[PDB]
């Protein structure tokens, strides 16, 4: 059940 | 190829199997030596004292020692119990390509790019002999498994056989006087009389990377940069080329005889492992990797296990499925050994060959179903391509002469699996995943289309267990209806109790015990691969993993009974005696 | 330097080879039973001792006779923990001592493996070997631990003094 | 009672019997292993070999012991916990027998499972902070609900007890029998690691009133190990209630 999410929100959070 | 274990590491240059423990040493290009348990798939230890690539590695057969040889010109002897280097042997002037222990004497053989082979006494920590005569890098040197011979392979395009019998006589004679041979400096430029070149094998067009002796025959295999694997025969006075195995398209890094079969394994920088028939000199099998070159091959001395080292790590593999095909009925065990169907009576311990099997199947028997009412046996053979799978129907002759068993004409037909359903009828899973009911004449009596059926198992008279991807279904063959279903992925073996009250469903890592209605009574998860099981007379399910004999009770209670040195296939349990088949198809009784 | 020839014999696993390499290299060599002989020269107090370590296996014991010639000192190594084979060690020692070629040889007995808790003491080994029954022969028994090196140098010091006075 | 923490490691038919008392402290696990020689032979170099899986580190390797015939000894071993992950301790007892050519030099121990629940504490945050953390967290573990429980509230209470997580969703938002429930859960590890869970469960009306609860639990954390270990714990707890 483990998935890496690659949403725009997760990218923007990681970039912040 | 049956991959058992795979590692990811830097380039593997050396491999050695421990003879008793499920251990393998890997020597890496980055100077690290790794000790792996290939049963547990765990790294046990790491040794990193070498300054650069480690090429030579070998386990001592009896002592808690291993030897390593590196591009640092050092030979290190290690105690794996103490996890320390005991001492370093110095004397090579260039890279050490191979290091091996002698099987009886306290000797280490080393081959080096200094054009020399050296014999070292690891007890005295001294060089005992220097073998000179190669004109280029000595890529490999190995001891003969029983004779006082050494084979060497060199980039000088030659394989040399050396007689070391002089060395043995000099070191074992008890009357060697205290002659103060302070002979430090006398590197006799004239080759030491203690080891003489017996044979020079010329015939490779390029440098020879590996040579190995046959374990029992006077044969040598060599692999070279000419992309050829050559087989040599020797006698006391002459050695000659027997034939050449052709098919590699890059340098052959290693070639070894199969320790138990008339097969040669070779690996190459062409990213392939090839298996050759020693008699026909034809390629039987080829295994490829997409990106990684192969450098070294190791065979386990006592097991049908091979290891191959490549650019990205190591593979531990089997060529064949060593699981014996057997069927148990009452006090009789029927099992396939080599080309013979054998019958063992558990009460009398009488093991007799009952019939000879039809010659010409390239694949071992995968499964067997016995019909006691007609004294008939179904032998299922799976090909590498599942669509080409066959089953053979044999009738066992009544008057089996044990010395000259009759070879009855079996009826061979296409099918994935064949299982008895009734006294005079059997079910076959066809290549189209359709269920065919056949009679004793091998004629189709009924065709049943079953959705998503990968495998069929016996489930009593008129009933079959159908395996899909994620479930097992109890299917009535007469009514064409599903009676019950249990969720279990990839079941491999189904074992009914003697009264058919309970069924054990064996997956790779799970056991589900069900009642006759397929209600799950208990579910047991094993980290280790489940191998076999049998029901005890008391209603306990005794099963084997790779490491243990375990028990399971229908209430879900389970535990360890005994550790296993070798994986065994349980056939019957009676009181304190577990009847089993080993991987050599030998019946054993374990208390 | 006076050169002295010493024969080192005894049953298998008595630790003969461990004693030899402990004296020469200072280190404990983990030895498999010696299926042959070792020859090493050890210097002590300006005497050069050429020590012949001959294997103690049953198949090798008949070959000990070939090493008796020109032997000035005999070192008999006994496993002091091996109570079962002490009588066998006595018979083999008595058989060697009956040889005329060893008549003038000085006997040193090493009661080896004294580090083990069930080891017979040097007095018990002296009685079991019957060393007190030896007439006209200079003998000495030293308790030794080949692994620590304890008692090895005391045994060599006795041997060096005996062999110095014999001329 | 110390008895509740005794774990049997070997069987009575093994040449060496072993049982362990497992004491979990805050940052370290003490294994007290009773080892009993059940043979008439002296076991030399009897060594407890331990291997760890997860963020567990063995502090000291157990020393080899010599066991007399039918003798016993206690072997203590300390395992350090570095992070909030599910740990497994594997072991073997290895021994050498003097003089007997016994084929058995190794007894394989039972696996010792370390519970992540000893490291997880219930925590509180606002709905805004929860939604922000839920968007920001890199690792998600999706657990499928597989239980025999027929009540949604009993299943939620069972998950809360089995995970030590606090329900942030107010009781009024969980009230009423509609066959659907959603709840947010929050916990913190003793190492300061945040763990979030969303429980989304339903009663499958088409299977009747005795139908088991179905749905998904999503766990989010900054660390992979935290999300994986909580997911495995929930999967294990759900399977125990299915018996």
């Amino acid at each position: 059940g483990l998935v890496q999410r690659r949403t725009e929100a997760s990218r923007n959070a990681a970039d912040k | 190829m049956l991959t058992k274990f795979e590692t990811k590491s830097a380039r593997v240059k050396g491999l050695s199997f421990h003879p008793k423990r499920p251990w393998i040493l890997t020597s890496l290009h980055n100077g690290v030596i790794q000790l792996w348990d290939y049963r547990m798939c765990t790294l046990i230890d790491k040794f990193d004292e070498h300054d650069g690539p480690v090429r030579g590695i070998d386990f001592h057969k009896q002592q808690p020692l291993f030897v390593s040889g590196g591009d640092d010109y050092k030979i290190k002897v290690w105690n794996y119990k103490l996890r320390r280097c005991l001492f370093t042997l110095l004397g090579h002037l260039d890279y050490i390509r191979t290091t091996f222990f002698h099987h009886e004497y306290p000797w280490i053989l080393s081959a080096s790019d200094d054009q020399t082979i050296r014999v070292w006494n690891w007890q005295s920590r001294t060089c005992v002999c220097v073998l000179t005569g190669h004109n280029h890098y000595v890529m490999c040197a190995q001891f003969h498994p029983s004779e006082d011979l050494v084979v060497s392979a060199s980039l000088d395009q030659t394989v040399r056989v050396w007689d070391i019998s002089g060395l043995r006589k000099k070191n074992l004679s008890p009357g060697a006087v205290e002659s103060d041979v302070r002979g430090i400096t006398g590197v006799d430029l004239f080759g030491t009389t203690d080891a003489v070149v017996k044979h020079v094998l010329e015939g490779h067009d390029r440098g020879v990377n590996w040579a190995a002796f046959h374990p029992t025959m006077p044969l040598i295999v060599s692999g070279a940069d000419d992309r050829q694997v050559k087989i040599w025969r020797m006698n006391e006075s002459k050695a000659w080329e027997v034939d050449t195995c052709r098919g590699h398209y890059n340098n052959v890094s290693c070639a070894v005889f199969h320790p138990r079969q008339e097969l040669i394994l070779s690996n190459s920088e062409d990213k392939s492992i090839r298996v050759w028939d020693m008699s026909k000199r034809t390629g039987v099998q080829t295994f490829r990797r997409d990106h990684d070159r192969f450098w070294v091959l190791a065979a386990h001395p006592n097991l049908n296990l091979f290891a191959a080292g490549h650019d990205g790590g190591m593979i531990v593999f089997k060529l064949e499925r060593e699981r014996p095909a057997y069927a148990v009925h009452g006090n009789m065990l029927h099992y396939v050994k080599d080309r013979f169907l054998r019958q063992l009576d558990f009460n009398s311990s009488k093991d007799v060959a009952v019939m000879q099997l039809r010659s010409g199947s390239k694949f071992p028997v995968f499964n067997m179903s016995y019909n006691p009412a007609e004294n008939a046996v179904l032998l299922c053979t799976r090909a590498s391509n599942l669509e080409n799978s066959t089953y053979d129907l044999y009738t066992i002759p009544k008057d089996a002469d044990s010395q000259n068993p009759d070879a009855p004409e079996g009826k061979r037909s296409s099918g994935l699996t064949a299982v008895w359903v009734a006294r005079n009828r059997f079910a076959v899973l066809d290549r189209m995943h359709s269920l065919l009911i056949k009679n004793l004449k091998n004629e189709i009596t009924k065709k049943i289309q079953v959705p998503n059926c990968d495998e069929i198992f016996y489930a009593g008279t008129g009933n079959l267990l159908l395996r899909d991807a994620d479930s097992i279904t109890l299917f009535d063959v007469q009514q064409k209806r599903t009676l019950a279903s249990v969720k279990i992925s990839k079941v491999k073996y189904v074992i009914w109790s003697a009264d058919m009250s309970h069924v054990a469903l064996l997956a790779k890592h799970a056991i589900v015990i069900c009642n006759r209605k397929l209600d799950a009574l208990c579910n047991i998860h094993e980290n280790i691969r489940v191998k076999s099981g049998a029901w005890d007379e008391s209603g306990v399910f005794i099963y084997t993993t790779s490491n243990h004999i375990k028990y399971a009770v229908t209430t879900g209670d389970h535990g360890i009974i005994r550790t296993l040195d070798l994986p065994i296939y349980v056939t019957r349990v009676k009181g304190n005696n577990v009847y089993c088949l080993d991987r050599e198809c030998r019946p054993r009784v374990l208390t | 330097k006076k050169e002295m020839r010493i024969l080192m014999v005894g049953l298998d696993a008595a630790g003969k080879t461990t004693i030899l390499y402990k004296l020469k290299l200072g280190e404990i060599v983990t030895t498999i039973p010696t299926i042959g002989f070792n020859v090493e020269t050890v210097e002590y107090k300006n005497i050069s001792f050429t020590v012949w370590d001959v294997g103690g296996q049953d198949k090798i014991r008949p070959l000990w006779r070939h090493y008796f010639q020109n032997t000035q000192g005999l070192i008999f190594v006994v496993d002091s923990n091996d109570r079962e084979r002490v009588n066998e060690a006595r018979e083999e020692l008595m058989r060697m001592l009956a040889e005329d070629e060893l008549r003038d040889a000085v006997l040193l007995v090493f009661a080896n493996k004294q580090d083990l808790p069930n080891a017979m003491n040097a007095a018990e080994i002296t009685d079991k070997l019957g060393l007190h029954s030896l007439r006209h022969r200079n003998w000495y028994i030293q308790a030794t631990c080949a692994t620590s090196g304890d008692g090895l140098y005391e045994g060599l010091d006795w041997l060096s003094n005996q062999l110095r006075n014999q001329k | 009672s110390k008895l509740n923490k005794v774990t049997q490691l070997t069987g009575f038919s093994d040449p060496v019997y072993a049982e362990a008392y497992v004491h979990v402290n805050q940052y370290d696990i003490v294994l007290d292993v009773l080892v009993v020689n059940q043979t008439s032979d002296t076991l030399q170099n009897c060594t407890l070999e331990l291997a760890t899986l997860g963020d567990l580190k063995l502090v000291e390797k157990p020393s080899p012991l010599t066991l007399a015939p039918h003798d016993f000894a206690n072997i203590k071993a300390n395992v350090k916990v570095a992070s909030t992950e599910n740990g497994i301790i594997f072991g073997n007892i290895v021994y050498d027998v003097s003089g007997a050519a016994s084929d058995r030099n190794c007894v394989v121990l039972s696996d010792i499972h370390i519970d992540i629940m000893d490291y997880i504490q219930p925590a509180t945050c606002t709905d805004a902070e929860f939604r922000q953390m839920w968007a920001e967290f890199e690792w998600e573990n999706k657990v499928t609900v597989n239980t025999n429980m027929t009540d949604l509230n009993d299943y939620l209470q069972h998950i809360l007890k089995s995970t030590n997580m606090k329900c942030l969703t107010p009781e009024k938002a969980l009230s009423g029998y509609c066959g659907f429930m959603a709840a947010n859960l929050y916990a913190r590890s003793i190492f300061g690691e945040d763990a979030l869970a969303n429980v989304s469960i339903e009663k499958p009306v088409h299977q009747g009133p005795d139908a088991a609860v179905t749905g998904h639990i999503r766990i989010r954390a900054k660390s992979q190990g935290m999300a994986l270990s909580l997911g495995d714990k929930i999967n294990l707890s759900q399977k125990k209630t299915s018996l």
